[PDB]
């Protein structure tokens, strides 16, 4: 009837934020294969999270209509009225991964995320007076980019990786040596095979103890080089990336809608994630339609823009993107689903 | 023990923490410097958001750890 090859999830009421992540997380092939692997033969349907999200991709993948989240709310634990409730995105990723991290800890595809989205910075520290060093190595599962005052995704990690000074009201501990002013620099040791960025759109204005949305132009492209800011660059295996999905949320954070633009195989070949509705559109609908910045436009067009970006390794995109059958889904699970379609029919 | 925030404004403050210190006690040291009420504030670190009830060292978090001060953007 239409088409697109790919169906929408139903908006429970202001779930409209769950069902961006699930089709980003959907099309991140790799990491739907794992959850298909994870072990949910004697779990209570109703109480688990891997069942509701291996049903929900199953769905997805084979349904030809918009697919429910209604077990996956209900597998939070949530009752229904938490469903109307206008949640962040790149929040529900950070508690969602960790969630089914942990749950895949001990199983077979135990690891998985952390391999997909997991990365390593550097912290430098150095006092200017005393002759004093220290590093600092953390994981990152996204980064989040600084935008007010740049104009690009460039300009932007620039400014992350800036030497800062560590003055007067901050001044650094050095410890026999106490508070000192010194220079704090990151650079990153790895960038995974999936990036995620969260654009910090925000400001916090005290005049009103609101966060003020930030909805300045800022740009960010198709093709994204990152060497320049890894510490040491690896010739086999440049940190070029490739754009894959652009989270959009539209409005202030007095109420907005969110929806996501990907292109699934990694190919170009752009498609609109509204709620239940999946259509075809054009690369400048899903990027540089969504750069932002329209002002003095009295519209909702100038409050519609990226949030999250979500980036896969040129290197890795053929496996991170790899074409996942049915061959891939655990006969164990296509039975179990099947005869929930039938225990919900005779009732 | 010294720990550091990057803040919304893209710089990086300091905060003096103890191990056993909560993430409530956290936010509210923030408040106190940045002035964003706790309530507002999700702080990031090693890819997880923390959680009000556990303490710095339920994560791990050591001395020159950096957390990372993000608000929202909800939307349904």
């Amino acid at each position: 009837k239409k088409h697109t090859g790919y169906v929408g999830l139903k908006n429970q009421g202001a779930t409209c934020y769950m069902n961006s992540l699930l089709q980003t997380l959907f099309f991140t092939n790799q990491l739907r294969k794992a959850v298909y692997m994870m072990p949910t033969e004697g779990d209570d349907s109703s109480k688990s999270v891997p069942l509701a999200l291996q049903r929900v991709f199953y769905e997805l993948q084979h349904s030809d209509k918009p697919v429910g989240t209604k077990k996956l709310t209900k597998s939070f634990g949530w009752e229904t009225l938490d469903s109307f409730m206008q949640h962040d995105v790149q929040e529900l990723c950070r508690v969602l991964l960790d969630n089914v991290e942990n749950k895949m800890k001990g199983t077979c595809v135990e690891g998985t995320i952390p391999k997909l989205f997991r990365g390593k910075m550097v912290s430098y520290i150095q006092c200017k007076e005393v002759d004093y060093r220290s590093d600092r190595r953390e994981d990152y599962y996204d980064i989040q980019l600084s935008i007010k005052g740049k104009k690009n995704i460039f300009e932007s990690f620039v400014d992350y990786v800036a030497v800062e000074q560590l003055d007067g009201d901050n001044k650094y501990d050095a410890g026999e040596h106490g508070l000192q002013e010194a220079e704090k620099g990151v650079k990153f040791l790895t960038l995974p095979p999936v990036l995620h960025l969260q654009l910090m759109r925000f400001m916090y204005d005290p005049q009103t103890d609101q966060n003020i949305k930030i909805n300045d132009r800022f740009e960010f492209p198709e093709q994204l080089p990152l060497d320049e800011f890894l510490q040491k660059t690896d010739p086999k295996d440049p940190a070029n990336y490739i754009l894959h999905a652009v989270l959009v949320h539209s409005g202030d954070n007095h109420g907005g809608h969110y929806v996501v633009y990907l292109n699934p195989k990694g190919d170009g070949k752009w498609c609109k994630f509204d709620d239940d509705v999946v259509s075809r559109c054009t690369k400048e609908e899903a990027i540089e339609h969504n750069y932002g910045g329209h002002d003095d436009d009295l519209s909702v067009r100038h409050c519609t823009n990226a949030y999250m970006l979500v980036y896969i390794r040129e290197s890795k995109l053929s496996e991170v993107l790899q074409a996942v059958t049915d061959h891939d889904i655990p006969q164990q699970l296509v039975e179990r689903l099947q005869e929930e379609k039938r225990i919900e029919a005779q009732k | 023990m010294q720990i550091f925030v990057k803040t919304l404004t893209g710089k990086t403050i300091t905060l003096e923490v103890e191990p056993s210190d909560t993430i409530e006690n956290v936010k509210a040291k923030i408040q106190d410097k940045e002035g964003i009420p706790p309530d507002q504030q999700r702080l990031i670190f090693a890819g997880k958001q923390l959680e009000d009830g556990r303490t710095l060292s339920d994560y791990n978090i050591q001395k020159e750890s950096t957390l990372h001060l993000v608000l929202r953007l909800r939307g349904g």
